């Protein structure tokens, strides 16, 4: 396996701000306290399993951040789906 | 032969939907009271 910039780019701050973008997105943060609760950490747990799925799967830096963004707009569908039609 | 496959059926991206409209009415609940 060939190493991109990516690689050397993503760091362990990143990973814990690239589930950050992705818990905003799932549930926009009405309150900093509302991300030590219980139900927020059982997603958190969904968000902080698929970052090593796009290190596997991605090799670049365009593609890797796609795949976690393409859940992101993915997500705001089904919401959408109890908005318009509530089913 | 094949470009990787990725494993999940109706079960990988479907499964958690049923969980994130149940923990959406579930934080709501917990700031208004």
């Amino acid at each position: 396996g060939v190493r991109k910039g990516w690689h050397e780019h993503v760091t362990q701050d990143l990973r814990s701000h690239l589930v950050h973008k992705l818990v905003q997105a799932i549930f926009p943060t009405p309150d900093p306290a509302a991300l030590k609760d219980r139900r927020m950490e059982n997603l958190v747990a969904y968000a902080k399993k698929v970052e090593g799925d796009m290190y596997e799967s991605a090799n670049s830096r365009d593609e890797y951040y796609h795949l976690l963004a393409e859940k992101i707009y993915k997500i705001q569908k089904e919401l959408e789906e109890k908005r318009r039609s509530r089913l | 032969g094949s470009p990787g496959y990725p494993n999940g059926l109706l079960s990988g991206d479907e499964d958690f939907s049923s969980i994130a409209d149940m923990d959406f009415s579930a934080l709501l609940s917990q700031i208004s009271s």
